[PDB]
C-alpha cells in the first residue's frame, strides 16, 4: 500500500536521509500528472459498470467461454466472472491515482494465479478479458491517460500470468 | 439516532445455576440502524421491551439526518 | 492420493496457525504452491480444540458447550477482563498504549454495548483494518478476520464465496458484519463471550502438538 | 528429491514424467549421489537417442 | 499521503474513489510546488533548528540533562539531539506527504513504549518538538509556518 | 458538511480534529463563494436543465417513451422529468456542502430498491442524469463545471 | 453431493443438450435399484448403533488398542473413536442413497489422512474397523444392499490407506 | 494440576502471575507432601478397596452379575472391576495433581459415549464409585478422607 | 500447557500403573523446588521491564539493527521487538514455574521460526537478546532458581536458532 | 552449509569488520569441541546401520505402521523408511562435525514437509522415530556428544513437524 | 514471441479481415522506423558495457548496495548484478527490434519477481539503476531511440515494481 509519494520518502527513509532534490524531482512528477489522473479516476467510476460489460461483450460473450461446458456458462459462473472484472478495474483505478502498482500486488496477485488454477478458471481467457478491458478505458478516460491505465492492467495480465 | 429500550425479555429457560437475572432484565442503547436486528432478537426470546425510547431528538429529517 | 486438508482456493490461502501475525505464504518470495481442484462444496476436516465429542459437524447441537480444560479459556461477561480478551483476541497481542480504543469503545464496563458489539467496534476500528485486510490479499483477509472473530478456518467454498461477495460489495465492513451476524457466531460465543479459538486446521495442531516435548507418546505405541 | 528434478532439466532437457522415474532415480540419488545421479541420466538412453 | 488514505478508506468500502475525496487529492496534487519549497528549506536548515531547539530544550527542562536524567552526558545528550532529528526528518516526510500517515507509520506508533523503554520521558520530548516548531516558524513565512506548524503540533500532539 | 462528517469521524476515534481534516475544512470555508457561486447559476437554470436533459434522455432512449416503458403518458412523462429535477436539488445542496452526505442520505441509499418497487430502471435513470450533467457543465462556467461534474459523477456510479 | 440423477442432468447440462433418451435409459435404472436403496437407508439408520457396537467389539476391544497407550485407552479417545466409526457409516450410507462416491470423496477423504496422521490415530486399524463395519452392514441390508454399501466402504478404506 | 490451572489463566490475559494465582501455587506444593500421602494409601490398598467395592457394588446392583446382565461371568465380571480399578488410578491422579483435570481428561470426557456403547449402565458404575469412596474413607483419616473423597465425589457426579 | 506433575501423571496414565516409587519421587522432587520457582516468578514479574531494557541496552541498541535500514528501525518495529522479548520472557516464567517446557512448545515455539524467516526478523539478533535475557534475569532473581530459568531460555534460543 | 567457523566468518563479514576477539572466543571453543565431534563421528560412522535397527525395532515395528494398510506395510514401503532414518542419521552426523544445524535446513528439512505430506508419510511416526534415534546414539556415543547430536535430532523433528 | 507485425496479423487473422487500411499504417509506422531501431541497436551492441558502467556508478555504487550486508557487497552479488543490468539491456535492445514487449514478458518478467524475491534483491535499487541505464542510453542513441528504448526500459520497471 505505497503510493508514488509515499514509496519515494520511504526510500530516503530506509537510507535515513532527508528529502534529496532528485527525490523531489521525482515527487515533482507525480504532483505534475496528479490532475490529469484524477481526472480518468472519476471517469471510470462513472463508466465503471459500462466498462466491465463492454469488456465481456469485446472478448467473452458468444464464445467458448460462455457457450456451455465453457467456465462462465452457468449463471453462478457469470456472476463470479464478472464479480472479478469489477475487482480488476477498481484496483487499476487505485493504482492509477495512486501512481505505483504495490496495491494490485498485495490486493490482487499475492495468491491470485493459485486461486485461479485451482478453482479452474481459464488465466488466458481472463487475460484477453482485462486487455480488452484497457482497450475500453482508453477510449472512455482518453488516450493521454490511457497509458497510464494501460501500465497497471499490464501489471494484472503479467502478474495473473 | 440511538434507541434505547428497557425489555423484561422472556424467560429462554437457559440458566442451570449459571444467572439468568441479566438476561431476564434489560436495558440497552441500540442503533436505529440496528434496532431491526434487536427487535428480531426481542421476537425470538418471547418478550416485547417495556419501554423504547430514542436519544436523538427530532426523529426524521429526510436530507443529512446522520 | 486423495484431496488435501489445504484451503480449496490454495495452499497459500492457510495461514500460521500462531498466536497473531497472519503469516500467509507469499505466491513470489519463495515459489511453493500446489493448486489442488476443490469442488463447490466440499468440507475441510477441522479438528476442535477441544474435546472432539464435541464437534460442530457430529455434534451441532453442543455448540457453547464449554471447551474445557481440553480447550483455550471461555472468557464471558457477568455483571471486566471481557475487554482485555477481547482486544487479545480481535487482535492478537495486547495493542500499543495509543492504539486502545479505551473508554471512547469501552462503554462495556458502563453496560451500554455487549460484548458481540464490542468486538463489533474493534472489528471495523482502524487499527485491525490496517493490520488484517488493507495489507492482505482479499480471501487471505477473508480467511485471517473469520478465524480471528469466528472461532474456525473457513469451512468450503460455500463459506469463502458467500463471505466473498460480501465483501466485493460491501468490504471489510459489511464483511465483518456478516461474520459477527451469521447464525453460528450467536450459537457459539453468543452475544456475551468473547470469541475464542474454537477449531484448528490439521496443520496447525502438526505445529503445537508435534513438537519435541508435546509430542509425548502420539504416533507410536 | 528438488536437486533429482534440477538434474532432469539441467542433463536431460526435461522435467521427471512420471512416479516411476522419481522412485527410481531417487533411489539413485539416495544409494550414490549426484555422481551416481549424474551418471544414470547421461547413461540412460533418452540421453543418447535425443 | 492524501491519495493512500483516500484509497484505504475507498478500499475498505469497496467503493471508487468519491467524488470529494477525488478533489481534496486535486488540491493536494496541486499545492505541491509550495509543499517541496517548505521542506527544502526546513532541510536545508536542519542543523540549525536542531542546534537552536536542542538548547531550547535543556533549558527548559534542566533534568534531563541534570544527573539522573536521560540524556546526561555528550553521547546521552548526543542521541536525544540525533532523536530531534529523526522527527524533523518525519515532519519533512509529512509535509511533502500531505498528511501525517508517514509521520504515524515511522516513529510515532508506538512512541509511548519505545521511550518507555528506553527511560526517555515523552512529555520533554514533546518539549523538544515544540521547541523546533519555534524554530522552524522563525526560518518560515506566516502562510507557510501555519502548514508545517500543524505537522509539528501532530506529533507534539501525539507525544503529549 | 464537510465540518460536519469530519467531526463525526473525529468523535469516533475520540481524537481533535487533524491537521489534514482542519486543512480540507479550512478550504471549504475559502473556497465558500464559488460554492454558492455555482448553486445560484444552476437554481436560476434549473427548469432549463432538467427539461432539456429529459428530451436527451428520451431521444437516447426511445423505449422509455415507446409502450411497456415507464414513462407513457403526458403525466408519467413529467415524474420522470421531476426526478430529474430531484437530482438536481439535492446536488446544489452536495456543491453548497462540499460533501456527498446530503446527496447520499436524501436520494441516494435504496435508489435500486425504490426504483425496483416502483418498476423503473435505473439504468435508464443514468442516462438522464449523464444529460443533466453534460447540459449543467454547459450552462456553468467550465473551471467551475470540472469540480461540478465529480459530484455528478458521484450519482451516476451511486445508480446501478 | 452429486447423485446419479444429478450426475446424468450435469452431463447432458454440459454438453448443453435436452435430456436424451440414452440418458433417460441410465435414470430408469437409478429409479429401478431406489427400492433396495431407500430399504437399505432405513435399516442403517435404526442398526446404527449396533452395527458400531458389532464392529467395534469384533476388531477394536480387548486389544492394545483399547489398553493404556494404545490411542483409544482415554474415555475421550473412546468416544471420539465411535464418533469416527459412525461418521463412516453414516456417509457410505448417504453414497448408497445417492449412487456416488462424491460425497465420500468431498466431505469424507478429504484431508482424512492428514488429519489422523496428525493426530496420531492408527490408519491401518481404522481401516480393519470399517472393514469390519462393512461385514456387520452386509450382514443386517443383505447380500443386494450389501454388495454397494461393500463398494463405499471400500471406497474410504482405499482413500483412508 | 493446580500449576496448570494458573498459569493457563495467566497465559490467557497475557499477564505474569498474580500475586493471588502464586499464593494458590504456594498453597499447593505446601500441601503437596499431604497429597502424596493420601494418594500412597490408595494406591498401597489397590486391591482391597477395589475387592470390597465390589462386591457392594454387585449386592446393591444384582441385575449387572445375573445372567444376561452385562457383568455375567468371571470373564466380564474382570473387566468391570478393572474399570473401578482405572477410576481408582484417576482418583489417585488428581489427588496427587490438586485438580480434577486429570480424572476429567481421562475418564470423565465422554464416559457417557463410552458405556452406551459397551451397554454397560452408567448409574450401576456410579454406585461402583461411590461404594469406593467410602471403602477409601474407612482406610484414610478423616481429615484426608475427606479431601479424597472430593474426587470421588467428582467421578459419581459425572457419570450421574 | 502440561507441567511436571501433568506429565508425571500423564506418563504413568500411559504405561497404565499406578504412581510409583520413582515417580512419586520425581513428583517429591518438583513439589520441594517449587517455593524457589514461585519466588523467582514474583521477582521476573515485577522487573519484567527491568529485564527487558536491560537485555535490549546490552546486545541490541547502539547497532544496525537499530540504525535506518536496519529491522528495529522505525518505532514501530522497535515495540514489536520489545513486545517479542516480553513474550519471550514471560511465557520463560510460565514454564519455570510449571516444570516443563511445553508452554514454550505450544504456545510460543509453535511457528516462530517460519514467522521471523517471513517478516525478515533476523534470528541471531533475537538469539543475542534472550541471552542477555537470561543473564540480567539469572542476576535478580539469583543463581539457584537462575539456573532453572536458564534452561527454558535456552529451549527458546534453541527453538528460534 | 555452514559450519561454525564459517558462520562466524561470515557473521564477521556481514557487519565488515575483522574476527574479534569474542569471535575468536567462539572460534577457539569449535577447535575445543573438534576431538570428541569427530570421534563420536566415526562411532556413528561404523554403527549406522544398527542404530537404524535399533530404533526401529524401538519406536515403527509391531504398530499399526507395519500392518497392512499402514504406509510401512510392503517391503518397498519399510526399505524406504529405512532409507529415510538413514538419511537424518547421516545429516545429522554431518551437523555434529560442522556445528551448526545449515546443514539440516538446507539438506533435509526445506521441502521436506510437503513432501511428506504429499506421499502420506505419518509425520508423527517420523518424529518418534528419529527420537528413538537418538535414544540410541547417545548410548553408542557417550553422553557428551549425545548432548550434540540431541540438538541436531531435535532440529529434525521440529522441521517436520 | 511476437513482434508488432505478428501481433498486427493475428488481430486481424482471428476476426477473419483481410488487413485493413488502420492495421497498414501501424505496419508502416514499424517499417518506417525500422533504419532508426536498427541503428541504434548496433549502438547497444557496440556501447554496452559502458552504459551499465555509467548506470551503475550513477546509483548503485557508492550506496548502502555496495555496503557490507547491502545486497551488492561480494564480488560474487556486484558481478551478478552488472549481468542482470546487461540482461535488461539486451533484453530491451531485444524488444526494440521487435517493437512489442512480448520478449519483456515471455523471457524477462516471467520469473523477475519470483528470483529477486527469494534471493532478496532490492527491487528499488534495481529500478533506479534501470532508470539510470535509460537516461544513458538515450543519450548515446538519440532522442528518438532514446524514447522507443525508453518505454521498453519502462516496461521492466513497472514489472518489476
Ligand atoms: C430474453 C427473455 C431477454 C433478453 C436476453 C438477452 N440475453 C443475451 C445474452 C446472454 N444471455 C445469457 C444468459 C444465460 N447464460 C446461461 O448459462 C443461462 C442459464 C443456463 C442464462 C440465462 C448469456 C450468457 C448471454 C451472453 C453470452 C452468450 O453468448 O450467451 C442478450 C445479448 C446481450 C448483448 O448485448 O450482447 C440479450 C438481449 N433480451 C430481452 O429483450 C429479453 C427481456
Ligand atoms: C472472468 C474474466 C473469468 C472467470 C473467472 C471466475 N472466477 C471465479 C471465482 C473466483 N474468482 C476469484 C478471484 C479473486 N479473488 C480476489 O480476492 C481477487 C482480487 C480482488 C480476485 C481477482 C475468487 C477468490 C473466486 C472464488 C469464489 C468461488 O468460490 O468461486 C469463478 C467462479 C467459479 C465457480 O465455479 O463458481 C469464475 C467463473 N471465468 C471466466 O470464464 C473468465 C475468463
Ligand atoms: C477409530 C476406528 C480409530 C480412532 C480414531 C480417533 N479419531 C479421533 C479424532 C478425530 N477424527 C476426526 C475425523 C473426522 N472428522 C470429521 O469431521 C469427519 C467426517 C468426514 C471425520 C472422519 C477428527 C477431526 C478428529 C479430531 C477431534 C475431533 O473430532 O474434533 C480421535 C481423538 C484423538 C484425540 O486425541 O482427541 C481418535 C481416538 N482411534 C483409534 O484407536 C481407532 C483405530
Ligand atoms: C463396572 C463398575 C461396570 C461394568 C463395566 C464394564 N466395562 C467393560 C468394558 C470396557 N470398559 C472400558 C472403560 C474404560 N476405558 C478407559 O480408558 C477408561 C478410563 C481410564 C475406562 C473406564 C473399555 C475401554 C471397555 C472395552 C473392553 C476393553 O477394555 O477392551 C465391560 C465389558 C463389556 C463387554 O461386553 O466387553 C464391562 C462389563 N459392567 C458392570 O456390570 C458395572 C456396572
Ligand atoms: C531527546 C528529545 C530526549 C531524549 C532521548 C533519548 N533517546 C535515546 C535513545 C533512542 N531513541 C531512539 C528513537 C527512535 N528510533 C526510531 O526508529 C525513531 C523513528 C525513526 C526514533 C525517534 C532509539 C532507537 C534509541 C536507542 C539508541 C539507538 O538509537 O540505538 C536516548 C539514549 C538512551 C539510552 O541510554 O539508551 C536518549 C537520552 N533524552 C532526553 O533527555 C530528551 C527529552
Ligand atoms: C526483537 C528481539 C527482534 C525483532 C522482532 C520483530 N518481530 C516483529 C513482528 C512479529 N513478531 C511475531 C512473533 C510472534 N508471534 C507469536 O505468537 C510469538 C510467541 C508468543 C511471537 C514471538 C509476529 C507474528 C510478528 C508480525 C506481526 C507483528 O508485527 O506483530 C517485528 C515487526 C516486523 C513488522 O513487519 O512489522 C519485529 C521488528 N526485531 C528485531 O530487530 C529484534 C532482533
Ligand atoms: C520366516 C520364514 C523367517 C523369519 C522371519 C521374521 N520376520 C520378522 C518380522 C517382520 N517381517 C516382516 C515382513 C514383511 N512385511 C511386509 O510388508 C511383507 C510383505 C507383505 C513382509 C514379508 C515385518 C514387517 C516384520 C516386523 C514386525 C512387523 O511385522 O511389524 C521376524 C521378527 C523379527 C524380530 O525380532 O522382530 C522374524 C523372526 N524368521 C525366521 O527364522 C524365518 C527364516
Ligand atoms: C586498489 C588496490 C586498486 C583500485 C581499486 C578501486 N576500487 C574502486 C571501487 C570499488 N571497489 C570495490 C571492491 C570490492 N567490493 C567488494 O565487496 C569486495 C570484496 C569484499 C571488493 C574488493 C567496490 C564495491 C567499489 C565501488 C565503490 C564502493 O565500494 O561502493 C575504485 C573507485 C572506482 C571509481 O572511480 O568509482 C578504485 C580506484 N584502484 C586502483 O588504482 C588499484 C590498482
Ligand atoms: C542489480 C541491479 C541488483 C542486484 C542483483 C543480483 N541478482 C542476482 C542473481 C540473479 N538474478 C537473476 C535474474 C535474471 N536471470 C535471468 O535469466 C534474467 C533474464 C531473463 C534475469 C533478469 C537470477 C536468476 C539470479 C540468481 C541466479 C544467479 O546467481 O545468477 C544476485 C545474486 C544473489 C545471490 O547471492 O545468490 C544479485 C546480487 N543486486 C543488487 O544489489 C542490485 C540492486
Amino acid at each position: 500500500m505505497q503510493d508514488a509519494i509515499t514509496a519515494v520518502i520511504n526510500a530516503s527513509d530506509v537510507q535515513g536521509k532527508y528529502l534529496d532534490t532528485a527525490a523531489m524531482e521525482k515527487l515533482k512528477a507525480y504532483f505534475a500528472t496528479g490532475e490529469l489522473r484524477v481526472r480518468a479516476a472519476s471517469v471510470i467510476s462513472a463508466n465503471a459498470a459500462n466498462i466491465v460489460k463492454e469488456a465481456v461483450a469485446k472478448s467473452l460473450l458468444y464464445s467458448d467461454i460462455t457457450r456451455p461446458g465453457g467456465n462462465m456458462y452457468t449463471t453462478r459462473r457469470y456472476a463470479a466472472c464478472i464479480r472479478d472484472l469489477d475487482y480488476y478495474l477498481r484496483y487499476a483505478t487505485y493504482a492509477m491515482l495512486a501512481g505505483d502498482p504495490s496495491i494490485l500486488d498485495e490486493r490482487v496477485l499475492n495468491g491470485l494465479k493459485e486461486t485461479y488454477n485451482s478453482l479452474g478458471v481459464p488465466i488466458a481467457a481472463t487475460v484477453q478479458a482485462i486487455q480488452a478491458m484497457k482497450e475500453v478505458t482508453a477510449s472512455l478516460v482518453g488516450a493521454d491517460a490511457g497509458k497510464e491505465m494501460g501500465i497497471y492492467f499490464d501489471y494484472i495480465c503479467s502478474g495473473l500470468s | 439516532r440511538m434507541f434505547k429500550i428497557t425489555a423484561c425479555v422472556p424467560s429462554q429457560t437457559r440458566i442451570r445455576t449459571q444467572r439468568e437475572l441479566q438476561n431476564t432484565y434489560f436495558t440497552k442503547l441500540v442503533p436505529y440502524e440496528n434496532w431491526f436486528r434487536e427487535q428480531q432478537r426481542i421476537q425470538k426470546m418471547g418478550g416485547k421491551i417495556v419501554k423504547v425510547e430514542l436519544f436523538t431528538g427530532k426523529p426524521g429529517v429526510n436530507t443529512g439526518l446522520a | 492420493q486423495p484431496l488435501p486438508d489445504q484451503h480449496p482456493y490454495g495452499s497459500g490461502n492457510d495461514p500460521l496457525e500462531i498466536q497473531f501475525g497472519a503469516i500467509f505464504p507469499k505466491e513470489k518470495k519463495n515459489p511453493s504452491a500446489r493448486p489442488q481442484p476443490f469442488n463447490k462444496d466440499t468440507r475441510r476436516i477441522l479438528i476442535a480444540r477441544g474435546p472432539g465429542i464435541n464437534n460442530q459437524v457430529s455434534n451441532p447441537g453442543a455448540r457453547g458447550l464449554t471447551p474445557g480444560t481440553l480447550g483455550p479459556k471461555v472468557f464471558k461477561l457477568d455483571q471486566q477482563r471481557v475487554i482485555r480478551a477481547a482486544y487479545l483476541q480481535v487482535f492478537g497481542r495486547d495493542v500499543y498504549e495509543g492504539q486502545r480504543q479505551k473508554v471512547a469503545e469501552i462503554k462495556l464496563e458502563n453496560g451500554e454495548i455487549s460484548v458481540r458489539e464490542f468486538v463489533r467496534i474493534l472489528a471495523k476500528s482502524n487499527l485491525f483494518r490496517s493490520l488484517y485486510w488493507t495489507p492482505l490479499y482479499v480471501t487471505k483477509a477473508i480467511e485471517y478476520i473469520h478465524r480471528r472473530l469466528l472461532g474456525r478456518p473457513t469451512y468450503g467454498r460455500q463459506e469463502m464465496n458467500a463471505y466473498f461477495d460480501i465483501a466485493s460489495k460491501k468490504g471489510l465492513y459489511g464483511l465483518v458484519d456478516a461474520i459477527i451476524d451469521s447464525q453460528e457466531y450467536s450459537e457459539a460465543f453468543g452475544e456475551d463471550t468473547v470469541p475464542y479459538e474454537r477449531y484448528i486446521t490439521p496443520q496447525g495442531l502438526a505445529l503445537r502438538s508435534l513438537r519435541v516435548g508435546t509430542i509425548g507418546e502420539t504416533g507410536v505405541p | 528429491s528438488r536437486a533429482l528434478e534440477l538434474a532432469f532439466r539441467h542433463i536431460l532437457g526435461r522435467g521427471p514424467s512420471s512416479r516411476e522415474e522419481v522412485q527410481t532415480y531417487f533411489a539413485i540419488i539416495s544409494k550414490g549421489g549426484l555422481p551416481a545421479l549424474v551418471d544414470a541420466l547421461v547413461d540412460s538412453k533418452e540421453y543418447s537417442d535425443y | 499521503s492524501v491519495v493512500t488514505k483516500s484509497i484505504v478508506n475507498a478500499d475498505a468500502e469497496a467503493r471508487y474513489l468519491s467524488p470529494g475525496e477525488l478533489d481534496r487529492i486535486k488540491n493536494f496534487v496541486s499545492t505541491g510546488e509550495r509543499r517541496l519549497r517548505i521542506a527544502q528549506t526546513l532541510t536545508e536548515n536542519r542543523e540549525r533548528i536542531v542546534k537552536q531547539a536542542g538548547d531550547q530544550l535543556f533549558q527548559k527542562r534542566p533534568d534531563v540533562v541534570s544527573p539522573g536524567g536521560n540524556a546526561y552526558g555528550e553521547e546521552m545528550t548526543a542521541t536525544c539531539l540525533r532523536d530531534l532529528d529523526y522527527y524533523l526528518r518525519l515532519v519533512t516526510y509529512g509535509i511533502v506527504a500531505g498528511d501525517v500517515t508517514p509521520i504515524e507509520e515511522i516513529g510515532l506508533v508506538g512512541v509511548r513504549e519505545m521511550y518507555n523503554s528506553l527511560g526517555t520521558p515523552i512529555p520533554a520530548v514533546a518539549e523538544g518538538i515544540r521547541a523546533m516548531k519555534n524554530v522552524a516558524c522563525s526560518l518560515l513565512s506566516a502562510e507557510d509556518a501555519a502548514e508545517a506548524g500543524s505537522y509539528f503540533d501532530f506529533v507534539i500532539g501525539a507525544m503529549q
